């Protein structure tokens, strides 16, 4: 299974990881079913 | 997949449609021991595997 979260909040902290608390809620699942070991992001 | 490294699938949540199934002729070994073969859609099972 593939589940993805987001919460996507604005913040005020540029330099680094901003501190604050923020729950994320589910999106989607993927009933799919693979082994991985490695992933890559793309811009 | 061959039987060595048996391959799965569990179906996900959707409607079973499974009227096709004891009604298929191409199907001649359709025995199993469990539930009745008759009440299919009436079987409320948290999740299925194939």
């Amino acid at each position: 299974y593939f589940k993805i979260y987001s919460k996507h909040t604005p913040i005020n902290l540029v330099r680094d990881l901003p501190q604050g608390f923020s729950a994320l809620e589910p999106l989607v699942d993927l009933p799919i079913g693979i082994n991985i070991t490695r992933f890559q992001t793309l811009l | 997949a061959s039987v060595y490294a048996w391959n799965r699938k569990r179906i996900s949540n959707c409607v079973a449609d499974y009227s096709v199934l004891y009604n298929s002729a191409s199907f001649s070994t359709f025995k199993c021991y469990g539930v009745s073969p008759t009440k299919l859609n009436d079987l409320c099972f948290t999740n299925v595997y194939a």
